[PDB]
RNA sequence: AUUUAAAUAAUAUUUUAAAAUUUAUUGAACUGUAAUGUUACAGUUGUAUGUACCAAAUAAAUAUAGUAAGAUUAUUUUAGUUGA
């Protein structure tokens, strides 16, 4: 059932108020989506950082070498 | 990441398996066309380690 | 050529198990000790041992006696705590654990299943393969025998060396499987045909968590009931035909008595190791109990029925009281604490032991004492471990000027010196605990409550007027105020000074006293 | 609010709930073998619950006796 | 049968952490549970990680009398009852005074 | 102690410093703390690049009797650098492997080896000792068995 | 030393299994063989009339005592067994099943060479029943039906009496010069009151979490002194 | 609810209006196996939704 | 009580009251009134019995 | 997954003022002791006081400034409810 729209609304406000000035910035999302998690890496700076693109770290775990040790 | 640059990669680097989830609900499905439906159904390499 | 030393790769001398890293870490964590094997006892401990006799008699339970014996988590413990049924003494539960030997010492308690009333046994699992002495001792003690195994744990040559042990001594054993819950039928076929191919006879099938059998075991102990029965008629035809020579008189007489009276609960209380566990073994004539130096010897509390100068009794001994601060961490500990107040509870006389060769009760011993003091029990303190204590005067001085700084009621209780080893002073023990008892039965006449009343208001807010004594195993006096306004009762200084009074004057000394405002109305 | 109980309220509550056997607490005649189950959901999951365990002393005894079985 | 235990075709979701941060602490050389720690950020993987030692002596090498071979005083944290706070406590090895016998000087030292 | 105090002891914050650090750190934390940097995730770690005839020679140099399974990998805790042919190279686990996959590149027969031979029918030796319990389960057979 | 394991077979033959083996030695002799492979039995004679039956009778139990104890210890889903029978004979044999129940067993027969080593006899004839449970694997039908099986069948390897030295009890003391990245998230999630306090415990690293008050007071009073 | 955990197959939507408007326009070409490469290339899709 | 007010009031507005504000939310004249004070929780079983 | 949008942008958030507390340091020329004007002892503290505000002095800091308070720079204006 849904909840109280005042607590939404608060919810809400608590998520908006991120960036304040820009009117037209839709509210932050309650959980993070795809094109949200993938802006980041799409920015240029990002863009020629080739180990966080295209959700590195949402992808399972890379299989490790035949032989590892940590010591 | 190598499908979307294959500029960064002039040989084919060996392709690691998909995980047991993928495995399960994808890459072995036939419902989904899974690229390894023919694999999975393969029986040879069940029968011997050369095959 | 080319290689690299052999090395850890965890750093730090880590697990990577959290569960073997939580043994290393231990008590906190892990509060229930191991299983406690046979203690090594000398020859010389023997010889003592034998030598020893009984300062009360041990009764022999009229009822049926029925033992329950088999390895660890065959849900031994379960299927006592199903059979049994205590309604004068309400929380006597046997801890039931997934651990291994959880139970420490023999149990028995009073269990019916359809109108049929038995007592049975609870005993330590077998340990090292070798049951100690206490539970070879109950269960020789025992009439009948139910050998309890589980299905997720195959047999083992501890509980073939148990069989064989039972067959050797004759004693009438019946086999049940008691986790028949987790196996299924085709599986089902195959364990009973092993029970049934081991040589007693059909296994019964059994679930403690379903409570499935219980119907079932009634119809296999009903004959060794009806047996039973006949020949405790034949012993008491036997006793009234022979009582022409005396000692059978008397014990016709006891055993009339027995039932024209009722029992008194005592119950022994103390820290971890003040040695309750051996004044009870002392007091009973051998070690019915078992005693070891580690802390927490016992886990649950042990009953004996006996009769000391012709008065029935159940001389009770508890686990250990612990510290909030010690079983915060260790709850378990607490659990069992927290048992054997629910028998401190119940109980009509309690005594505390306190080691002497600490010199001197502590303040957690204060606290028992003042509990058991609210709680209503006449209460008695006991220095143990007198044959080891060295400067006696000194420690005597110390007890007295302890309970002279007590405030309360236990002020007045008095303290007997008493060692388990040597085995001073235990008729005394036990004569005060009777008198203490007696005191706590004891009634006042309501002229001389008034009379005294009348003289202390000379002697020494609104009066009162009347004064009596309304109940009688707690003595508890009612006061009447000669007042209508309901919240102008006594001040607490001057109900402390009258219960003063009359512990002084009426001789209840280790007895606690309460007392009743009421108004007029 | 128990202490230290090996079976904690989701426990206790499975083992009074199982403690129900409808084979006790109803009569069942042969005719009804073949044409009716009415412990059918329930005793299936059951069964599924027995074999998530599994017993060694039962699994030994079905091992030695395929062992007899195969000479 | 009962409705208060997961059914057993019934499949939860995961829940604890994933395998890539259970990876991240074994290649950094610790026990899969040490994933389980109240707050971890860049700067507390690398204090935790060890590869700086975090350890002292009493005094300066120059001027320490004792014979400390790799002992060094370091310091346990234990986290209080509740998680909220710590403290934290130093530890010295034991010293204990070597009486040997030296077959050169052929008298104890 | 004013560590375990958490006091903020800074040359430019108070003018005071804590004893037990040392004076000059040649990586700070930060650098420490970047494994990518450090380790060998997808950085390169020979930037030489030989032709035909250097990769010739080298191989030429490594002597005989040497296979690639002779040379582990280094442990994590390891820079992962691979110097030139300065020396013997093939001692070096990253340089090793750098020259195989630019002789893959150039196409220059590699004659050393490979890191691990897949064993795949079961012939002679068919009784090993492994004492360091790693190549039984590292075995492709125990492998191809559990995949199945 | 070890409780609760199930007892070996009290054949003649078979003194391999109620011998304690010694974890040294069954490092030593690795043996792997197709797992479609289910169960091995070695049958020899007490007593041979003629000297190659003999010398085939000995052979036949020096190879049962070598490599039978350690192909059931690496396999762990194939049952190894060694009988020796109250008759004469010269023509010892092994028979070798499989997942297979409608695969029929195969014989290998011990047919030394007319001289050879011990340790030569011993290596041929492992090297023969290798290959025969290689092929007897490989002829299987049904693979997937096969693979099955070997999922569902237990661990057959439970009554060796294997004794380690100084490897570890555990696995994971055995394996301790290893990353073992084969970890299940549910067993290794601590299950306790206060999992996280007891790990900060375990390992000492505070959770960002503030130092004590008593601990303050105490480095103070410390510093007076 | 609705936890992306490390492993969670969430795929972003590709509408297949979307793809055939793509190459009825020209930018798909319809003679070779489309990729998600192909995609990316002829910008039917951005950077932002390739997670 | 509020709960029980706002949820007439909100819901059924034509809704009469019977109510006599003098004798309500008052106990009965014919009835008295004792509250015991008891040193310890212990002490109430021994005050039930005296009162019984 | 039957099934309609969109201008990917982040950095900010009055001001003055809490009995504050924390870190480090100095002061026995005043005062209070012991010693015979001088010496020795000092802020989890020396003997009412420790240099004309003893919760001392000096140096650093912007603590839940919030459920203290005060101040807060741009007239000629152009639309809804005044105790719910
Ligand atoms: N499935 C099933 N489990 C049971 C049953 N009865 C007991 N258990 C389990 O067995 C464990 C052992 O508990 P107990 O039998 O009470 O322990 P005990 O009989 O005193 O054995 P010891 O502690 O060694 O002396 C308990 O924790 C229960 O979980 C049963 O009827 N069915
Ligand atoms: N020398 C001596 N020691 C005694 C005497 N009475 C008790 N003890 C001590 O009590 C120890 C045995 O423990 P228990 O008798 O079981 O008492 P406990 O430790 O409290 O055990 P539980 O009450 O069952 O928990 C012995 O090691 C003795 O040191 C005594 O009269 N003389």
């Amino acid at each position: 059932r849904p909840i109280e729209p005042q607590y939404q609304r608060l919810y809400m406000s608590r998520l908006r108020i991120r960036d304040h000035s820009n009117k037209l910035r839709q509210p932050m999302r309650l959980r993070a989506t795809n094109a949200d998690i993938g802006s980041g890496s799409s920015s240029i700076e990002w863009e020629r950082a080739s180990n966080r693109k295209y959700g590195a770290m949402l992808a399972p775990p890379k299989r490790q070498d035949f032989e590892f040790r940590v010591v | 990441y190598q499908e979307l640059h294959p500029e960064e990669y002039p040989i084919f680097m060996d392709q690691e398996l998909p995980e047991r989830r993928g495995l399960e609900s994808l890459a072995t499905n036939p419902s989904k066309r899974g690229w390894l439906t023919r694999w999975y159904e393969d029986s040879s390499k069940y029968a011997h380690p050369a095959a | 050529s080319f290689n690299l030393p052999r090395e850890r790769q965890i750093l730090g001398g880590l697990h990577a198990d959290w569960r073997t890293q939580m043994k290393r870490s231990g008590s906190i964590l892990n509060d229930i000790t191991p299983a406690l094997p046979d203690t090594k006892r000398t020859e010389e401990q023997r010889r003592r041992v034998a030598g020893w006799r009984p300062v009360v008699k041990l009764l022999g339970d009229q009822r049926l006696r029925i033992a329950i014996v088999g390895r660890m988590n065959s849900g031994k413990s379960s299927l006592f705590n199903l059979l049994r049924l205590e309604p004068t003494v309400p929380g006597r539960s046997n801890v039931v654990r997934d651990f291994d030997g959880i139970t420490r010492d023999s149990v028995e308690g009073q269990a019916q299943l359809e109108g049929m009333h038995f007592t049975i046994i609870d005993t330590p699992g077998m340990v090292q393969g070798r049951m100690v002495e206490e539970a070879f001792r109950t269960v020789e003690t025992a009439d009948a025998a139910i050998f309890v195994t589980a299905v997720d744990e195959d047999i083992m040559p501890e509980e073939l060396s148990l069989m064989q042990y039972l067959h050797l001594k004759h004693m009438p054993v019946v086999l049940l499987a008691n986790k028949m819950d987790l196996i299924q039928e085709e599986e089902e076929e195959a364990v009973l045909d092993r029970y049934n191919s081991l040589g007693f006879g059909n296994a019964i099938p059994f679930s403690a968590r379903r409570k499935s059998g219980l119907e079932m075991l009634a119809a296999v102990l009903e004959p060794l009931y009806h047996i039973h029965a006949m020949h405790k008629v034949e012993n008491d035809w036997d006793i009234e035909d022979l009582a022409m020579q005396g000692d059978e008189s008397a014990m016709e007489e006891i055993r009339e008595r027995n039932c024209s009276d009722r029992f008194i609960r005592i119950a022994i209380v103390g820290r971890t190791n003040s040695g309750k566990s051996s004044l009870v073994n002392r007091l009973v004539g051998f070690e019915r109990n078992r005693a070891v130096d580690e802390k927490n010897s016992t886990r649950d509390p042990v009953e004996l029925p006996c009769s000391y100068k012709g008065r029935k009794l159940k001389l009770i001994d508890t686990a250990g009281l612990a510290r909030h601060r010690y079983r915060a961490d260790r709850d378990f500990i607490g659990r069992i604490h927290g048992l054997s107040v629910n028998e401190i509870r119940f109980a009509h006389v309690v005594i505390v032991v306190f080691d002497a060769t600490e010199g001197h009760p502590n303040k957690y011993d204060m606290a028992v004492l003042h509990s058991v003091a609210a709680e209503g029990r006449p209460f008695l303190l006991c220095a143990n471990k007198w044959d080891a204590v060295l400067d006696q005067s000194a420690t005597a001085e110390a007890i007295d000027f302890k309970i002279k700084r007590q405030v309360r009621e236990v002020k007045y209780s008095n303290a007997v010196v008493v060692s388990a080893h040597t085995g001073l002073n235990l008729t005394l023990l036990m004569d005060q605990a009777l008198e203490l008892y007696d005191k706590w039965n004891k009634r006042v006449r309501r002229a001389e409550l008034t009379r005294l009343w009348r003289k202390m208001e000379k002697s020494v807010v609104a009066r009162i007027g009347r004064i009596t004594q309304v109940n009688t195993r707690p003595p508890t006096f009612l006061l009447q105020l000669q007042t209508k306004n309901d919240s102008n009762t006594l001040p607490k200084a001057l109900q402390e000074m009258m219960k003063n009074t009359l512990v002084e004057e009426f001789d209840f000394r280790g007895v606690p006293i309460r007392l009743i405002q009421e108004v007029k109305d | 609010l128990k202490l230290s109980p090996d079976r904690t309220r989701n426990e206790e509550i499975q083992d009074r709930q199982n403690a129900f056997v409808w084979s006790d607490e109803h009569i069942f005649r042969p005719h009804q073998h073949f044409t009716h189950d009415p412990c059918s959901w329930s005793r299936s999951l059951e069964q599924s619950m027995k074999k998530q365990r599994k017993l060694s002393m039962v699994e030994r005894l079905r091992s030695l006796e395929q062992r007899q079985l195969e000479e | 049968f009962s409705t208060f235990a997961l059914n057993p075709e019934t499949s939860v979701a995961p829940h604890g952490p994933p395998r890539g941060l259970v990876n991240r602490y074994v290649s950094m050389g610790l026990p899969p549970w040490a994933a389980w720690c109240n707050k971890v950020n860049r700067y507390s993987l690398y204090r935790m990680s060890g590869v700086t030692q975090r350890s002292f002596l009493p005094k300066p090498p120059q001027e320490m009398d004792v014979i400390w071979l790799n002992e060094r005083v370091r310091e346990r944290v234990r986290t209080s009852r509740q998680v909220q706070n710590v403290y934290r406590q130093l530890k010295y090895p034991y010293v204990k005074t070597g009486i040997h016998y030296s077959d050169v000087l052929d008298h104890w030292v | 102690t004013p560590m375990m105090l958490n006091i903020q002891n800074m040359m430019w914050w108070n003018g005071k410093r804590n004893l037990y650090r040392a004076t000059y750190r040649e990586k700070t934390w930060y650098e420490i703390s970047r494994t990518g940097a450090f380790t060998k995730g997808r950085r390169p770690v020979m930037r030489q690049k030989y032709s035909r005839e250097a990769l010739q020679a080298a191989l030429a140099m490594v002597p005989p009797g040497f296979e690639v399974a002779d040379v582990p990998r280094p442990p994590q805790r390891i820079l992962a650098q691979s110097e030139g042919i300065v020396g013997r190279w093939y001692s070096n686990y990253w340089t090793l492997h750098s020259m195989r996959y630019q002789c893959l590149l150039a196409g220059v027969e590699w004659p050393l080896g490979e890191r691990q031979r897949p064993r795949t029918n079961y012939d002679e030796p068919f009784f090993f000792a492994d004492f360091e319990e790693s190549k039984a389960r590292r075995d492709y057979r125990s492998r191809w068995i559990n995949v199945n | 030393p070890f409780k609760g394991l199930p007892k070996p077979k009290r054949q003649f033959g078979n003194e391999a299994a109620e011998v304690i083996w010694p974890y040294a030695l069954l490092l030593e002799r690795v043996v792997k063989v197709h797992p479609f492979t289910k169960s091995i039995y070695v049958y020899y004679a007490q007593r041979q009339s003629t000297a190659r039956g003999k010398l085939a009778a000995e052979i036949a139990r020096s190879f049962a005592r070598e490599f039978l104890i350690p192909i059931t210890f690496h396999n762990s889903q194939v049952y190894t067994e060694a009988e020796m029978l109250l008759e004469y004979s010269e023509t010892p044999w092994v028979v070798l099943h499989s997942l297979d129940n409608g695969q029929k067993p195969r014989i290998l027969p011990v047919a030394p060479v007319e001289g050879t080593p011990a340790h030569t006899a011993v290596e041929q004839l492992l090297a023969e029943v290798v290959q025969g449970c290689e092929a007897l694997g490989a002829s299987v039908a049904d693979p997937v039906t096969a693979t099955r099986v070997l999922n569902e069948r237990p661990l057959q390897n439970q009554y060796v009496r294997v004794d380690y030295q100084w490897f570890g009890d555990t696995p994971d003391e055995r394996a301790s010069h290893l990353v073992r990245w084969e970890f299940e998230p549910e067993q290794i999630e601590p299950k306790i009151r206060h999992r996280t306090r007891h790990v900060l415990d375990w390992l000492n690293y505070d959770g960002n979490l503030p130092t004590h008050r008593a601990v303050h007071v105490n480095a103070m009073r410390e510093k007076a002194r | 609810p609705r936890n992306r955990y490390e492993g969670k197959l969430v795929f972003s939507p590709l509408r297949l209006s979307k793809l055939l408007w793509a190459i009825d326009t020209g930018r798909i070409n319809p003679n070779e196996v489309i990729t998600l490469y192909h995609l990316r290339q002829a910008n039917v899709v951005g950077e932002r939704e390739i997670v | 009580t509020r709960k029980l007010e706002f949820v007439v009031g909100k819901k059924y507005p034509d809704a009469v009251t019977c109510i006599r504000r003098q004798r309500m939310h008052r106990p009965p004249g014919t009835l008295r009134h004792r509250f015991l004070p008891v040193e310890r929780e212990r002490e109430k079983m021994d005050t039930l019995q005296h009162l019984l």
